[PDB]
Formats: C-alpha cells, structure tokens, sequence
C-alpha cells in the first residue's frame, strides 16, 4: 500500500506521542530497565519508523533526530538502520539547519569512535555525509575539518574513515587528507568514485579492477555487481571484463544479456537500481524481453507496487 | 499438565515434579526385558497402554500421516446405510448408528436412537455423548425448521422434542454426571460448551506473521477432525467447526503462497494438497470461499497428491448425486448439506487429474443429475470448463456433452452467469474442432416452421450440424432488413459477410448519415477486424469517435478516445489492435495514463496480456 499518500490526522497528537517516545528513549539510555526495554524498544522503533509519513515541527523533529542518532542503542538499531530511520524522517520534512547540526555532531562522535561500524545493510557515516550534501550543497563540517588538520600518518583509521566524508570538509582540511590518502586499492577507487573525486577512471583503476577480479577468480576454483554496472553503463572500456564472467549472476546479467540465462535472474535486483541505468536497460533491447517477463510475473504474483511503477515509467 | 503431548507424537515433561512415569513407560516400550520384569496383570495393562498410545499416535519423548477411520468422513453413504440397516449388537453400535443417521439427514431417527441410548446407557461415556449429540441434533432440527420457513419433520415430532428438550441445560450436563465420570472424563467437558475451537482460531494468527507453525496448525486441524469424526460427535457439522476448517485451510494456503512469492522475490526460482485436504475443502468451504482462495493464491501452483483417492471421492460424490436425483430419493435434510459439498468438490476438481471413466461419471452427473436450482446452465458450463483444464476433452466427454445438447434441444434457459447451451457447443468445437451431432441433425430434419423455439434455440448451435441440416435450418430465417442481419450475426446466421449484407450495411449507414442533422461501432469493429472489405466506410466518419477510431486510426483524433472502450472489447479484438502496428502507441499511452491515474485491475489486465 502507498502509505505515503494516505493523509494523517491529528498530527499534533502524533508528534507529541513521538516526542514522548524520544524523551523516554533519552531517559532510559544515559540506569535502564531491561525488562521494560524489551517491550518499549519495539514500540519506539516502530514509531520512529512510521513517523516518515507524519509532519513534525522543527523542535519535535530535533528531539526525535537527537534521540534516534545518539540514545538509540546500537544493538537494536545498526548505523545503517539508524541512517534508514533518519532518511525516512527527512522524506516528509526537509531537514532544517538544526537537524544538520545534530547529525554533524553525530558524525564527529563517530569520528571519535574510530580512535581505537557494522552496518547490516551496508550504509555508513559517509552516507550521513551524503544526506547532508543532498541539501544545501554549501556546508562545512568545522569539527571534522579540525580533526582532518591533525592527521598523522600513523593513525590510519581516522584518515581512512574521514576520506569518505570528503565533501563535508574544506580545501585546506582536505589538503592533508589528499596528501596522505590516495587511490591504491579497489575499495579506495570505489569509495572515491562514490564521493566523486575522479569522475573518469584512470587506466590504473581498470588495472586494480582486473587484478581484484583475478584474485577472486583464483579463489573461485561484496561489490561484484558494481563492476558489471560499470561495464554496462560503459564507464569501463578495458574490454577484459568478458574474461571473468560466470562469477556473479548480476555480473553475468550486466556484461552480457544474451549469454546470461534468465532463470537465475533475481527480480529484486530492479528495486536497487536507480532511474538512469533502469532506463538504460529498457533501451538496450538485448535484455528487454526477459526483464519485461520478470516484471509481468512480479505484477501477477507479488503485491509489491514497486514493480508496476518500474514497468510503467521505464517500460523495461 | 504433567507432560506436553505434541501433534507430532512426542511427549515433553511440563509440570510434574515427581517420578518420570511417561519416560519410564517409553523405556519399557523400547526394551522387552524390562517389560518382561512386570507382573502378569501389569504386563497386560502395559500391553493395553501400548496399544492405546500406538493407536493415538504417541511414540516417544522429544529426545527420541493423517488417517481418519470414519465412514461419515469419507462420504461412504451406501456403507452407512448398510450399517444402519443391520441389527446393532452393542450400545456403541447404536451410538455410531445415530451418528450415521445424523450424517444421512435422518434427524428424527437419529434423535430417537440417541434417546434410546440415553435410556439404555444408565463409565457412562456413551450416555454423556448421546446427551451431547441429542442436544446437537435437537439444535440442528430447530435451525432446519427456521430455514425451511417443505415440512420434513412432522409437527407432532417437533412438539414432542420441544417438550422433551424444554429447559434442558447442556451446561449442567457434565456437572450432573457422577464425580467418577467427572474425574475420569474431564477431557469430554468441552463438548458441552457453546464454543470449543477458540484456542485453535486464536492460534491461527501465527499463519499471518510476515517476518513449524503451518505443520502444527495442519496437524491440530487433523487432530480435531479425527476426534470429532471417529468419536461420532455431531458438532462436526455445525457452523463453528466448518468456519474453523475454512479459516485454518485458507490461512495455511495464503501463508504458503506468501512464502512462495517471497522466495521468488528473493531467490528468483509450498502447500501440498492431498486427499484429506481436498475432502476438507470440499465439505467445509463454500464456492465463495474457494473463489477467495483462487483469487488470493495460485492454487494451480499447488501440487495435488493422492489423486486416485481424490478421484474415488469425486466419483462417489457423482454417484450420490445420481442416486439423490436419478431416482425419487430427495432427502431434503440430507440434500441441503450434501449439495454444498458436492458443488465444492466438483468446483475444486479442476485442479485434480481424473481418469477417463471417472471423468465420464463426474461429467454425466454434473450435466444431467445436478439440480438446476443449485447449478444452472451457466454454472454447469463453468464447472465443466473447469473440469476440462487439467485433462483435455476425450471422446466420451464430448459424447456426454452431445447428449446434454440433444436433451436441451428436445426440451426446447435461465442462466445467472449469462452462458447458455451455445457455450457447450463452443467448448466441444474447441477440442474436437470437427464434431457433427447426429441427433441434432436428425431433429433438424424433422423441424418445421411451426416450432419456432427449436429454431431460435439450435441456430446458436449451428456448427454442430451437417451441411443438409445447416441448409434446412437457414431457410426458416430471413435477412431482409438490417435488423434481421444484426439478429443473425448475433445468433450466428452467417459467418462470412455476403455482398448483399454489405449493401444493406451501406444503406443503413447512409440513412443514419442523412438523419444526422450502436450498430455503427460494431460496423467499425468489423471493418478493422477485416470482417467487411467494403473499402467505402470512410464517408461515415465524423459522428461517433469509435467509428473513425476503428475504420481508420491513422487520421483519428485520439483526444476523442475514451479509455472505457477497451473494457467492452474482446480477446480477439484486443489482440488484433495490439498487432496492427498502427494505433499501438496511442493505446499504450492512454492505458499508461489511466493506470497511473488509478490502479485499475481490468485496465492493467488489458495492458498486460496483449500489450495494448
């Protein structure tokens, strides 16, 4: 169901209830009642999750975001789950400057954390920075810049974590980070392209891609699908990608439409895809028939509304 | 509550803090030496206990197939009648006889037998159960009288049972029994309660979780069915138990469909139906409930096992239908309950593969001996067409449909669905494709102008006649005016438009054009469908948006298009419009706009199968 289009009545009472849950979360986790925690954490998590569809005032949104970011335990809510909660919260209400400041303080606390980050869905503090950058693209993390200034080469953890949050810094702060950090492995290349430091891959980047594929190949006898997406959307012209097919089903589907058998295709892949490459798959004409068949079968058997909107906007 | 007895047959220590007597019993069960160390009387008591626990499906502790023994459950009506006819040797035989009389619709005899057993039964367990079942049959008789307001119970009998059962309290029955009975048979107290399936119904909520339970639910349902049928309890026929079975089976199938869909979503390539499941659905579901199951879940993706047993059950259903309606028969009390089960069984038989002889028996019963009030001609055709799904049409079923059509012709049709005898002929022509009806031809050769009803009946059935029969039939109808031509084309007088029909259509269209300052849409549809090749229709363009939408889409203004047109279109028309290579993108965009505006099921269905 499209719960987003369903209007919500008594928004003030709902916001008061949400703020009360946030205050209880703050109060419990600072001496806590564990048996009360078992029953209350489920309700608080569900309320914070469902609050995506409810308009929240700036003060109430601030309290809710503060509680969610700081006082919500890592056991119940992973950093990725917490990011998902916050991103859902920002859907109805564009995050004000106070929310930006609160999640910036969360970011600097996470920076202090690394001085010695498990995400079930693989979404991390760099993604909080990305959500910062999605709005008011002129923003500076002063505390993070100060942390970046004092970055000796020995404390690798802080610098490698902070390199992901490149757009949140200033030129002077990023100067030291670029002085230490540079593209040297496949992980560095992928998070660099996701930041956007280098828009076009250098041939050395293709070399690291091919060597990582070779290593996992010798291991044969997770970012496999990213290389397939790069080959399909022709950001890689090395043409040696075809020597490492049969590796991951997404890779086979993306490097070659005709050679990839359509029985191993997973219909849920289309929900992860973005609008650009989703439209590109429709115009390929080399895999259009099978994605059309999969979309039709999912419209038949599944109650998910996402497949219909994928079919009708893009006609894949 | 000393131990947990689970549906799979394992025992778990629950609350006893004393000796583990059940664990000890299982230990003696495993090893014969310890069993041999028992005393003689205790050895025979252990033998009886072992037989009981084997019969009741208790095997061992946790650390270490449904089968109901009931003629009533399996629909063995003839065997039940035979058992009732014989002389009862014991009072338990009379208890079973009274249950069988209840299940056969003979509720007065069942009540009399229960009263006799109550008289002659004072353990007192058959006495208690007869008191339960006599009250249940008294409730059944009372509710049947209200429904019928036919007089199946004499007013003397009704008054007598009202006087006998006045102020009678089933709630006091267990407490009125001797305390020895109340201690030994404490598990039978729930049979005097108004409701007894609330725990199972509430436990059914675990089948709605979206985050084994299903096997536990199914085994508990089997346990309830076996207890209520093998112990010959009349509560197995009331609305509460039927509703419980409906809810349990529906939730189980919906849960299995949900897991199938979730796995397909996450893996990209569940419920197993067997004889007992088929019988449960047939006996307890209504046609509306089965339709809800079919729309909610893909029952065609459910594998049906024990198909020989299901086929035998369906053949028995057909045989009892025949016996109920071929002869005088007609026990209205029995017929009321049996017709619903027969309808559900024949409806659900679409998913079961049937042998040729069994299919012949079932089809014959469905076509001829099924009452018209419960199954009209349209519903009967729907049932038959469903029967043609798993197994294609053989020669014998085609012959049976031929006899049905001949009987219809001899009779010559109220159909709530809207499907009549012509659809049976269409179904025959779907499979055989060259079937000619001998007897229909014979009755055409005897046809005269006097019996107009026969002519207007089997003019719809024209493809099943011969050349001479067709020619003779064509003489009695005229195509003089355009209205006669339209009546003929709707009835099937002509299948290939002659030039004089084209001239008549031209005259009609010109007359309506002159009078400018329903039929035209059909003319445009036929022109698009290559039915008419006049190549002159372009002069009638401008009045109806559908007319120019169909005769020539190239110059058509698609702002005048109403998306509601596609709903009236048929499969062939939609497929032809899809493959025209013109008009295609316009209908694509209008259907996309419609669905984006509102998620309409019919419009999506149209857009999806043929891509129009």
């Amino acid at each position: 169901c499209s719960i987003d289009k369903i209007r919500f009545g008594e928004q003030e009472k709902i916001e008061e209830y949400l703020v009360g849950i946030a205050e209880e979360i703050t109060k419990q986790f600072s001496g806590m009642n564990v048996v009360f925690y078992t029953q209350f954490i489920s309700e608080a998590k569900a309320a914070l999750y469902f609050a995506k569809y409810v308009k929240l005032s700036e003060e109430g949104l601030g309290k809710i975001v503060k509680a969610l970011l700081f006082y919500f335990p890592e056991r119940d809510l992973d950093i990725g789950k917490r990011y998902v909660w916050l991103e859902r919260l920002t859907k109805c209400n564009e995050l004000p400057k106070s929310i930006i400041s609160i999640i910036d303080d969360f970011l600097v606390l996470q920076a202090e954390k690394h001085i010695d980050e498990v995400s079930s869905n693989g979404l991390y503090s760099r993604d909080y920075g990305a959500l910062i950058k999605h709005f008011e693209k002129n923003f500076i993390s002063k505390r993070l810049s100060e942390i970046t200034l004092c970055l000796t080469q020995d404390k690798q953890k802080q610098i490698d974590f902070l390199f992901k949050l490149l757009p949140l810094l200033s030129t002077n702060a990023k100067s030291h980070l670029l002085s230490f950090k540079s593209v040297e492995n496949i992980n560095d290349l992928m998070n660099g392209i996701r930041i956007g430091l280098i828009d076009e891959f250098t041939p050395e980047h293709e070399e690291l891609i091919i060597e990582y594929l070779e290593t996992r190949k010798v291991n044969y006898i997770d970012y496999m699908s990213t290389f397939g997406i790069w080959y399909f959307l022709e950001e890689i012209n090395n043409s040696k990608m075809e020597e490492f097919i049969g590796m991951d089903d997404q890779y086979d589907f993306f490097v070659d439409p005709e050679n990839f058998d359509y029985k191993k295709f997973i219909p849920s892949w289309l929900k992860n895809y973005n609008d650009k490459l989703l439209g590109k798959i429709a115009g390929n004409k080399h895999m259009k028939h099978h994605v059309i068949e999969v979309l039709k079968e999912r419209v038949k058997n599944s109650n998910d509304k996402r497949y219909l909107e994928i079919l009708m906007n893009y006609f894949i | 509550y000393d131990y947990h007895f689970e549906v799979n047959g394992t025992v778990v220590r629950h609350k006893n803090k004393g000796f583990g007597y059940m664990e000890r019993f299982f230990e003696l069960k495993e090893s014969c030496d310890e069993r041999s160390k028992l005393s003689k009387k205790q050895y025979e008591r252990f033998n009886a206990l072992f037989n009981f626990f084997e019969k009741n499906g208790v095997i061992c502790m946790a650390k270490d197939s449904i089968e109901i023994n009931s003629l009533a459950y399996h629909g063995k009506y003839d065997v039940m009648k035979k058992f009732i006819e014989e002389q009862s040797v014991s009072i338990e035989d009379d208890y079973k006889k009274a249950f069988f009389l209840a299940c056969l619709g003979r509720w007065e005899e069942s009540y009399d037998l229960y009263s006799n057993i109550i008289l002659n039964s004072i353990n007192g367990c058959v006495y208690y159960l007869s008191q339960i079942n006599r009250y249940r049959i008294y409730q059944s008789i009372t509710q049947a009288v209200t429904q019928f307001n036919y007089k199946p119970f004499t007013d003397e009998f009704l008054a007598r049972i009202e006087r006998e059962m006045t102020n009678f309290n089933i709630d006091d029955l267990f407490n009125g029994m001797p305390f020895e009975f109340q201690k030994k048979y404490k598990i039978l107290e729930f049979l005097s309660d108004n409701q007894f399936l609330y725990d199972d119904t509430v436990k059914l909520f675990e089948l709605t979780n979206k985050v084994s339970s299903d096997i536990v639910v199914l085994l508990r349902l089997y346990d309830n069915l076996r207890f209520l049928y093998e112990n010959c309890l009349w509560s197995v026929s009331f609305h509460e138990f039927h509703q419980y079975i409906r809810n349990s089976m529906s939730l189980l199938i919906e849960k299995a469909e949900y897991e199938r869909t979730r796995d397909i979503d996450e893996l990209g390539f569940g419920f197993f139906m067997e004889y007992y499941d088929f019988v449960n659905i047939s006996r307890h579901f209504k046609i509306d409930d089965i339709k809800n199951l079919e729309r909610s879940c893909s029952i065609d993706k459910i594998r049906f096992g024990e198909q020989e047993k299901i086929e035998e059950y369906l053949v028995g259903i057909a045989e009892e239908i025949t016996k109920q309606f071929s002869a005088n028969g007609m026990n209205v009390v029995f017929y009321t309950q049996f017709i619903s089960e027969a309808k559900a069984a024949l409806y659900f038989a679409k998913y079961v593969k049937l042998s040729e002889e069994g299919l012949g028996k079932i089809v014959k019963a469905l076509l001829f001996y099924f009452p018209e009030r419960d199954l009209d001609i349209g519903k009967r055709y729907v049932w038959l067409e469903r029967l043609t799904k798993c197994n294609e049409l053989p020669k014998s079923i085609i012959s049976i449909i031929d006899d049905f059509l001949v009987l219809q012709a001899e009779k010559h049709e109220v159909s709530s669905n809207g499907l009549y005898s012509r659809d049976y002929g269409a179904l025959i022509k779907h499979f055989e494709k060259n079937f000619i009806s001998k007897r229909l031809s014979e009755i055409t050769l005897c046809l005269t102008q006097d019996k107009q009803k026969q002519i207007d009946f089997l003019f719809k059935l024209l493809p099943l006649l011969s050349t001479n029969a067709k020619s003779h039939l064509l003489s009695f109808k005229s195509v003089e005016n355009i209205n006669d031509l339209m009546n003929g084309i709707r009835i099937g007088l002509i299948d290939e438009f002659t030039p004089e029909h084209e001239e008549l259509i031209i005259e009609y269209l010109e007359t309506r054009k002159v009078n400018y300052i329903d039929y035209m849409s059909t003319f445009g549809i036929w022109y698009f469908l290559e039915e008419i090749n006049n190549s002159k229709m372009e002069e009638f363009i401008g009045m109806d948006d559908q007319y120019d939408f169909f005769v020539d889409p190239e110059n058509f203004d698609y702002k005048k298009f109403i998306p509601s047109w596609l709903k009236n279109y048929n499969d062939k028309l939609l497929g032809k419009i899809a493959g025209n290579k013109h008009m295609k993108h316009h209908v694509i965009e209008v259907l996309k706009e419609r669905v984006k505006n509102s998620n309409d099921k019919r419009y999506l269905e149209i857009l999806m199968n043929y891509f129009i």
